Parts: C-alpha cells; sequence; structure tokens
C-alpha cells in the first residue's frame, strides 16, 4: 500500500 | 472551440477517476459550491468548540466575484471533525457578510487584530473593514496608486503596516493607525517604485519589521528595507524566474528561506543568506503558478496552485533521494501530493492553521473544497 503515495503522485 | 471541448472532456473524465480515488487519497473532502466564485481565501486564527459536539468550528475569509450584481466580503464557518426547519445546519454557512464595491481580489486579516480585514479592489483603492463596525462604506480608503492589484500583506511586527502590489508597477505602504484620516482616507506613507513592470505580490519578512519582498512581471524578486531612504533602491534584486513571478512566501520556521512561484511553471526555493544561488526548483506544474503557501505546521513542506487546476504539495526533505524511473514519473521526489479535485483554475488556497494538513482551495467555478490528504500519504 505505499502505492497510495504513488497514487497521490499521479494527477 | 475544438480545443475547449477536448479540454472539457478530459477534465470531466479525470474528475470521475478522482472521485473514485477519493477514499484512498483523502481523510477529509468537502466540496461546497458558493453562490458566486471567490478569488480569495484565508483561515481566521480562532476555533470554536462546544462540549459534546463531535466537531469544532473554523472560519474563512471569502469573497464574491461578479461584474454584474452586488459583491461581498464573506466570513464562512466550517465544521471539522474532532478526535472521533430547525434541523441541524450544513457543515458550511456564511456568518458575516459585507457589500463590497467590486470583486474581491484578496482579503487578508490583520495579524495583531483579526477583526481588521484588508481588501484589494478592482479599482485602485485598498479598503479596510472591521467586521464588527458592520453588525457598506469601508472604514478606511487607501489612496496610494492608480491601477488594480492583488498583492497584499500585513506586517506581523508592526501593527497597521500593510503593503500592496499593483498593476501600476508600484508598491504602497500605509500605516492603518494613520494619524488622522481626512475623510476615511490614508494617503500612503511610502511608494516603492523600483520595478520594471506590474508587481504581482508583496510579502513582509516574518521576523524583521523593516523587510519585505516584491515579485513582478519584470521577472525579478526584490528584497526591500523600509529603513533605506531611496524608494527605488531595493536592498537586493534577483533574476528569480524566466517568465513573470506571480508570488512569494516566507517560510514560517525560517528567517532566511523563501519561495516564489512563476508563470514559468516553477517554484523557486530562495535563501536570503545568499540570493545569488537558487537552492532548488520544484517542477511538475503545467501552467502559471499564482499561489505558494508553506504549511503552518511542517517547516519542510509547502504547496502551490495555479492555472493547471492542480494544487501541488512538496516536501523539501525529499529533495535529492534517488528514485526508480518507473516511479520517477508522476513527478520528482519533492512532489508529495497532487490535489486534482478542482475543475477550474484555482483562484487561491489556505492551510488551516489549527488542523495540520487541512487545506481550503477556491476555484473559478465558484466551488470551494476543504480537504486533507490521507495520513498514510505523509505518515509512517
Amino acid at each position: 500500500k505505499p502505492a497510495i503515495r504513488r497514487l497521490a503522485r499521479r494527477g | 472551440s475544438f480545443d475547449d471541448a477536448v479540454e472539457e472532456r478530459v477534465i470531466n473524465e479525470e474528475y470521475k477517476i478522482w472521485k473514485k480515488n477519493t477514499p484512498f487519497l483523502y481523510d477529509l473532502v468537502m466540496t461546497h459550491a458558493l453562490e458566486w466564485p471567490s478569488l480569495t481565501a484565508q483561515w481566521l486564527p480562532d476555533v470554536t468548540k462546544q462540549d459534546g459536539k463531535d466537531y469544532s468550528v473554523h472560519r474563512l475569509i471569502l469573497g464574491t466575484h461578479t461584474s454584474d450584481e452586488q459583491n461581498h466580503l464573506l466570513i464562512a464557518s466550517v465544521q471539522l471533525p474532532s478526535e472521533d426547519f430547525g434541523s441541524v445546519c450544513g457543515k458550511i454557512e456564511i456568518e458575516i457578510k459585507i457589500n463590497h464595491e467590486g470583486e474581491v481580489n484578496r482579503a487578508r486579516y490583520m495579524p495583531q487584530n483579526a477583526c481588521v480585514i484588508a481588501t484589494k479592489t478592482p479599482s485602485s483603492d485598498v479598503l479596510v473593514f472591521d467586521y464588527t463596525k458592520h453588525p457598506c462604506q469601508p472604514d478606511l480608503r487607501l489612496r496610494g496608486h492608480q491601477k488594480e492589484g492583488y498583492g497584499l500583506s500585513w506586517n506581523p511586527n508592526l501593527n497597521g503596516y500593510l503593503l500592496s502590489a499593483s498593476d501600476d508597477h508600484t508598491i504602497c505602504l500605509w500605516d492603518i493607525n494613520a494619524t488622522p484620516k481626512e475623510h476615511r482616507v490614508i494617503d500612503a506613507k511610502n511608494i516603492f517604485t523600483g520595478h520594471t513592470a506590474v508587481v504581482e505580490d508583496v510579502a513582509w519578512h516574518l521576523l524583521h519589521e523593516s523587510l519585505f519582498g516584491s515579485v513582478a512581471d519584470d521577472q525579478k524578486l526584490m528584497i526591500w528595507d523600509t529603513r533605506n531612504n531611496n524608494t527605488s533602491k531595493p536592498s537586493h534584486t534577483v533574476d528569480a524566474h524566466t517568465a513573470e513571478v506571480n508570488c512569494l512566501s516566507f517560510n514560517p520556521y525560517s528567517e532566511f528561506i523563501l519561495a516564489t512561484g512563476s508563470a514559468d511553471k516553477t517554484v523557486a526555493l530562495w535563501d536570503l543568506r545568499n540570493l545569488k544561488l537558487k537552492l532548488h526548483s520544484f517542477e511538475s506544474h503545467k501552467d502559471e503558478i499564482f499561489q505558494v503557501q508553506w504549511s503552518p505546521h511542517n517547516e519542510t513542506i509547502l504547496a502551490s496552485s495555479g492555472t493547471d487546476r492542480r494544487l501541488h504539495v512538496w516536501d523539501l526533505s525529499k529533495i535529492g533521494e534517488e528514485q526508480s524511473t518507473e516511479d520517477a514519473e508522476d513527478g520528482p521526489p519533492e512532489l508529495l501530493f497532487i490535489h486534482g479535485g478542482h475543475t477550474a483554475k484555482i483562484s487561491d488556497f489556505s492551510w488551516n492553521p489549527n488542523e495540520p494538513w487541512i487545506i481550503c482551495s477556491v476555484s473559478e467555478d465558484n466551488i470551494m473544497q476543504v480537504w486533507q490528504m490521507a495520513e498514510n500519504v505523509y505518515n509512517d
């Protein structure tokens, strides 16, 4: 789930 | 227009994705829709609680934007979660209100006395109000200059000393406690010229009462010292950016670190101890940057917003550390979060001074969002 940090990075 | 429609389609499609991801990226997200769009936003200092209630109440200084009907200075109350007719009210309402001649470019309260609210009019007048003398005709009018402006800044160490940026290439400085007023008017204790073009913003130094920085379309950052005699000799001049610089903001936990946002899609990290060297450049934005605010809680993180409808949050600490190419996309390591809940240009945003990580951004579509990124996005 540190992919939330990655998810947050996308935009 | 084709390009408009295409844009719109991408906007709406990404916004759907956003909504679906919301529960993963945020811990709080409220999306109120004002009657009229706001161009300004700032959290007041105070917080109101009630024993029993599972929420506290915070407030924002908002504004209306209509080159049609009546404009207003607004005070909105917001209900934020706590540690855990006649019906209950909506989490967001408008407590105070004040008719305002023309849109409100900025609205900023005076540190020493939050009742005092300074305003930037589409005119040339810089207005002052006391949201008590109005349970509308402003309590003060400030002469100073000819063009319109947004830059506005109260001095923390000098009650009354306010600065304003203008489209007339100048910076005014009045003492609100101005001896007399000759018809609610204060002329202008000083006017700083030394600036090739339109001054985008102004900002008092946080600890040294006689210092401040200007930033303008002439692509330069100027440091000033009121104690100087020449109102044209800026203590320093920096070739900060490629394009026009729209804003500057001093770091709350520093006496040397600065930050500027430019049309060059960049945020520059500056240190007064050596304005010859640009400590670093935050890249990722895809359009002009009109706002840059440091977190009132963590010395290492700041935020930026602009025309790309995105609010970026950067963490200085992570500047450097190596990253994997397949990860080194989405942006650089200093990039910690990207807020894409807005559907238009973000006119302004503010960090809640009491609730770490709560932020309030306002857009041109008159939408207001009070959010807070997920704890795991910055914890651990």
